[PDB]
RNA sequence: UAGUGAACCAGUACCGUGAGGGAAAGGUGAAAAGCACCCCGGAAGGGGAGUGAAAUAGAUCCUGAAACCGUGUGCCUACAACAAGUCAAAGCUCGUUAAUGAGUGAUGGCGUGCCUUUUGUAGAAUGAACCGGCGAGUUACGAUUGCAUGCGAGGUUAAGUC
RNA sequence: UAUCCGGGAGUCAGACUGCGAGUGAUAAGAUCCGUAGUCGAAAGGGAAACAGCCCAGACCACCAGCUAAGGUCCCAAAAUA
RNA sequence: GGUGUAGUGGUAGGAGAGCGUUCUAAGGGCGUUGAAGGUCGAUCGUGAGGACGGCUGGAGCGCUUAGAAGUGAGAAUGCCG
C-alpha cells in the first residue's frame, strides 16, 4: 500500500499536533537550590533528601 | 531615405507564421495537422500523385 | 449603487407567537411555521442573516392528520448498522411523542445548513395547551387565513 | 544593545529534532531555559544549551547586559545544508539517505 | 425629503448633498444636469409618479467622469484548448444633488 | 542568435501566482494549482456577474412580498395593481421604501388596490 | 543545462572481464586589505573588535527567484460533509500608484480540477509529486500561388574577372 | 445570396431524440438506412442530479424592466388564486 | 470623424491584426546622484502585456524605425537539478 495522494502542510501539521517533547518533574533542590528532578539525585550537589550521596 | 527611418513599401513585407505556439495563436497543438492519421506525422503524407 | 439593505445579527427584533396546532394538517401548520421561523413574514428578511422570530406550537397532540396518514404515513431512520431500519408511525409519533412529529416536519422544510439548524432551535411544541414561556410574553398568531 | 544572539550553523541534528527541545524553552527566561535542557535526555538539547550559553555569554562580555533579567525572546531552528549519502538495499539497488543539518539561533533580551 | 428618478435605465433614490453614480452623462464636469422623470417624491409627504410625478425635476452637478474597476471577462471550454480574455471598464458619471422640487 | 529563456516566464507566472492570493495553500502558491485555479474562478466570476442580477432581484422580491401581506395584499396583486395604476417604481426602490419607509410603501399599496377595485 | 564530452588537472572520476560507455564541477573584493585582539565553546560555530565603499561581499563567498522549511502575528477557526472557488455579506484590523481603498472573514447562493483522447470523461479512461531550467514545422535547393518593386513584347544574367 | 477561377485546409470512429422502413423477438442505451433537430463544436433556464429531451444561441457593464420552457405551501422566486 | 442599420458562442481549420524575447543597423537617450536583475505595491490598456514608486542590487540598459531569429511551455510514464 502506498499513499494515493500527497500529504499537504495543513494536514501534516495536524498529525504532527501530538508530537511533541514534555519536561515534567522538576523542582528546586532543597540542598543547593538549583532545579532537580523530583524523587531523583540532584546531579549538582549530589544530595538527595537533604544528605550527601 | 534614412537608416532610421526606414519604410518598406505597403504589402512588400509579410510576418512568418509560427505553428505549434499556443492556442489562440490558431494553430497551436495540432499545428494545423489535424488529429492523427498519415499526413498529421512528422515527413508524413503520401508520394505526389 | 449597492444600497439593498442588509440586515445585521443582533439588529433584528425577534418576537414570540403562538401557534395553536388543534384540527391544522400537520405540513400546513408546518409550512406556516417555518417562514415565520425563517423570517419570510418581515420585510427585513436577509438570506444570510437570521431574522425570523420564535414559535411556540401547543396542542401538538391534536395537529390532523388527514387521510390515512395516522397509520400509514411511515417515518423511517437507519442506524446506519446493517439492517438497521426502524420505522414508526405517524399516528404512533403523535400519541406518544407529538414534539417528535411536528419537529421532524418542521426540519423538513427548513433550509439544511448552519442557518437553518440555527432557526429550528427557535421552535417550541408542547402537546397540550399551556407552555412555559410566558417570560417571553409571546403573542397569539391565528393561522387560519395562512394555512 | 538591548538583546544578544548566539546561532550555531551546519549542525549535524535533524531539524524537527532539534526543533522540539526548542520549542521547549522558548520564551522563557534564562535560568528556566538552562534547567529544562540540562534535563532533557535528547540530544539536540546540549547542543541548543551550548548555543543559549553562549548567547547569554555574548550579551554579558559584549554588551554588559544583566543576567538574571535575560529570557529567551525568540529562539528557532533553520534547515542546513544536506549531505547526500546511499544505502543499498535488496536487488542491488540502493536508496538516498538525506543526513540532514541544521542551523540553531537563539535570542536572548533583557526583558 | 428624498426622491427617486429614473436615470441609465435604473431607478436611484436621490438625496440633496448626496453623490450618486449614475451611467456616463453626456455632459461635461462641473455642469448643471436635471433629471426629469421623477417617479417617486418622499419625505414627510410621499408623491406617487403614474409613472411620473407631474412637473418634477430633481438637481445635480457632475462632479466628475470615471471608469469603473477593470472586469475581466475570461471564457474558456474545458478540454477544448480554446479561451478568450477580455477587460472591460464600465465609464460612469458622479453627480452631486442640488435640489429636489 | 540564440533566445535564452530569460524573465519573461516567471513574471507571467508570478502574475498568475498574485491572481491567487488568499487561495487555500497550494492553490495560491504553485503555479499550476494557482493557473488552474484562477481559471475556475474567472468561469466563475464571469457567471456570477449574471447569477448576482437574479439574486438580488429575488431579494427584493421576497421583501416586497412581505410587506404587502403585512399592508393586506400578496405581491403578485401588488405587482398587478401597480401596473394598472401606471407605476413604473421597480423592485429594487420598492424593497427599499418597504424596509426603510413603511408610510410610503403603504401608500404604494393603498394606490394598487385602488386601482384593483376599480 | 548554452558553446567541444571537456572554460575547472576530461576522455579524468566513475562504470565494464573487455571492446566500450562516460560525468559533475566557472564568478569574494579595486586591492587579501582573507577578520590581529577579546568573549562562549573540546572543537565546529558564533558575538564583539577590526579590514573594506559595502562582510545579509567571510571564502557553501557577485546577484540570490521558486519549490521546501521555520519564527512573529492582524483576521478567522473545535455541530462541521468543503474541485476549496466565485457571488452576497456582518464584524474586526489597517490606511494605498487616493482609488465609489486594502487584509481577514462568521454566514448565505451557485458550483464535479487541468490536459490528452473520445459519440460521449468530474470521470472509477490517459499524463503530471512540486519548483526551476532545457525541450517540438527549421534550413538548403527546386515547384507553384498571393502580395511588393523594377523593367515591359520584353525580362534577366550564371560561372567567372576586379 | 448563387456560379466560375485560383491559394489554404480539416473531415472519411459519429451520438441521441422525433418521424418512415429493414435486420432483431414489431427486444436492446442493439444494428442499418431515409428525414428533421440537438450534441459534436453551445454557455444560459427547465427536466432533482442527467452531452443528445423542452425553452433558448453568452461581444461587454448594471443592486433596471418584459417574457419562453417550466412553475407559484416550505426547502425555493412567484396563487394556500 | 459623425449618424444609422445589422452583426460579434465555437473544436478541426482558413484569414487578419497585434503583444513580448534575444540580436543587428541608424537615430536619439538613460546610468556609482545607481543599469540589468530580484522583491513588494491598492497602477494603465480590449488581450498578449506596459509603466511608476519603495526595498535589494552593483554595471550595464532602454526608447523610435527597420532587419534576422536557437522568439514565448503546463503536460511528451519528457531530460537535468
Ligand atoms: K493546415
Ligand atoms: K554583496
Ligand atoms: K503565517
Ligand atoms: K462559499
Ligand atoms: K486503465
Ligand atoms: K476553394
Ligand atoms: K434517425
Ligand atoms: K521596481
Ligand atoms: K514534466
Ligand atoms: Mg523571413
Ligand atoms: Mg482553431
Ligand atoms: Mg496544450
Ligand atoms: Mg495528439
Ligand atoms: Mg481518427
Ligand atoms: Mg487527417
Ligand atoms: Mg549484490
Ligand atoms: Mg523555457
Ligand atoms: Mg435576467
Ligand atoms: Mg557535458
Ligand atoms: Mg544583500
Ligand atoms: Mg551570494
Ligand atoms: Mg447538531
Ligand atoms: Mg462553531
Ligand atoms: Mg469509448
Ligand atoms: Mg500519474
Ligand atoms: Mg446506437
Ligand atoms: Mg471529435
Ligand atoms: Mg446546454
Ligand atoms: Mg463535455
Ligand atoms: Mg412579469
Ligand atoms: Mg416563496
Ligand atoms: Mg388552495
Ligand atoms: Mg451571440
Ligand atoms: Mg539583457
Ligand atoms: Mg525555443
Ligand atoms: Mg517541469
Ligand atoms: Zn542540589
Amino acid at each position: 500500500a502506498v499513499p494515493a495522494r500527497r500529504t499537504s502542510k495543513a494536514k501534516k501539521a495536524k498529525r504532527r499536533t501530538h508530537y511533541k517533547l514534555t519536561i515534567k518533574g522538576l523542582n528546586a533542590c532543597s540542598n543547593c537550590g538549583e532545579m532537580k528532578k523530583s524523587h531523583h539525585v540532584c546531579p549538582a550537589c549530589g544530595h538527595y533528601d537533604g544528605k550527601d550521596v | 531615405m534614412k537608416l532610421h527611418e526606414l519604410k518598406p513599401a505597403e504589402g512588400s513585407r509579410q510576418v512568418r507564421n509560427r505553428v505549434g505556439r499556443g492556442t489562440s495563436s490558431g494553430n497551436g497543438k495540432t499545428a494545423g495537422r489535424g488529429q492523427k492519421g498519415q499526413k498529421a506525422r512528422s515527413g508524413g503524407g503520401v508520394r505526389l500523385g | 449603487m449597492r444600497t439593498t439593505y442588509m440586515a445585521k445579527a443582533g439588529e433584528v427584533e425577534r418576537k414570540w407567537y403562538v401557534v395553536d396546532a388543534t384540527d391544522v394538517p400537520l405540513g400546513r401548520l408546518s409550512a406556516v411555521v417555518a417562514s415565520v421561523l425563517r423570517g419570510k413574514n418581515k420585510p427585513t428578511f436577509t438570506p444570510h442573516v437570521d431574522t425570523g422570530d420564535f414559535v411556540i406550537v401547543i396542542n401538538a397532540d391534536k395537529v390532523k392528520l388527514t387521510g390515512k396518514k395516522a397509520t400509514d404515513k411511515i417515518y423511517y431512520r437507519h442506524s446506519m448498522y446493517p439492517g438497521g431500519l426502524k420505522s414508526v408511525t405517524a399516528g404512533e409519533l403523535r400519541d406518544k411523542n407529538s414534539r417528535r412529529l411536528i419537529e421532524t416536519s418542521v426540519k423538513g422544510m427548513l433550509p439544511k445548513n448552519t442557518l437553518g439548524r440555527k432557526q429550528f432551535t427557535k421552535l417550541n411544541v408542547y402537546g397540550g395547551a399551556e407552555h412555559p414561556h410566558a417570560a417571553q410574553q409571546p403573542e397569539v398568531l391565528d393561522i387560519t387565513n395562512l394555512i | 544593545i538591548t538583546s544578544a544572539k548566539a546561532t550555531a550553523k551546519t549542525v549535524r541534528t535533524s531539524p524537527r529534532k532539534a526543533r522540539l527541545v526548542i520549542d521547549l524553552i522558548r520564551g522563557k527566561s534564562v535560568a528556566d531555559a538552562i534547567s529544562i535542557l540540562k534535563f532533557t535526555p535528547n540530544k539536540s538539547a546540549g547542543i541548543i544549551e551550548k548555543v543559549l550559553m553562549s548567547a547569554v555569554a555574548n550579551a554579558e562580555n559584549n554588551f554588559d547586559l544583566d543576567v538574571e533579567s535575560l529570557v529567551v525572546s525568540e529562539a528557532f531552528v533553520n534547515e542546513g545544508p544536506t549531505m547526500k549519502r546511499f544505502r543499498p538495499r535488496a536487488k542491488g539497488s540502493a536508496s538516498p539517505i538525506n543526513k540532514r543539518t541544521s542551523h540553531i539561533t537563539v535570542v536572548v533580551t533583557e526583558k | 425629503m428624498y426622491a427617486i428618478i429614473k436615470t441609465g435605465g435604473k431607478q436611484v433614490k436621490v438625496e440633496v448633498g448626496q453623490a450618486i453614480y449614475v451611467e456616463k452623462l453626456n455632459v461635461e464636469a462641473g455642469e448643471k444636469v436635471v433629471f426629469d422623470e421623477v417617479i417617486l417624491v418622499g419625505g414627510e409627504s410621499t408623491k406617487v409618479g403614474a409613472p411620473t410625478v407631474a412637473g418634477a425635476t430633481v438637481e445635480g452637478t457632475v462632479e466628475k467622469h470615471g471608469k469603473q474597476k477593470k472586469v475581466v471577462t475570461f471564457q474558456y471550454k474545458p478540454k477544448k484548448h480554446s479561451h478568450r480574455k477580455q477587460g472591460h471598464r464600465q465609464p460612469y458619471t458622479k453627480v452631486m444633488i442640488e435640489a429636489i422640487n | 542568435a540564440r533566445v535564452k529563456g530569460g524573465t519573461v516566464t516567471r513574471k507571467r507566472r508570478k502574475k498568475v501566482l498574485k491572481l491567487a492570493k488568499g487561495y487555500y495553500g497550494s492553490k495560491h502558491t504553485l503555479f499550476k494549482s494557482a493557473k488552474e485555479q484562477v481559471m475556475n474562478s474567472y468561469y466563475y466570476a464571469f457567471r456570477d456577474r449574471r447569477q448576482k442580477k437574479r439574486d438580488f432581484r429575488k431579494l427584493w422580491i421576497a421583501r416586497i412580498n412581505a410587506a404587502a401581506r403585512m399592508n393586506g395584499l400578496s405581491y403578485s396583486k401588488l405587482m398587478h395593481g401597480l401596473k394598472l395604476a401606471e407605476i413604473d417604481i421597480n423592485r429594487k426602490m420598492l424593497a427599499d421604501l418597504a424596509v426603510n419607509d413603511a408610510a410610503a410603501f403603504t401608500a404604494l399599496a393603498e394606490q394598487a388596490k385602488d386601482a384593483l377595485s376599480k
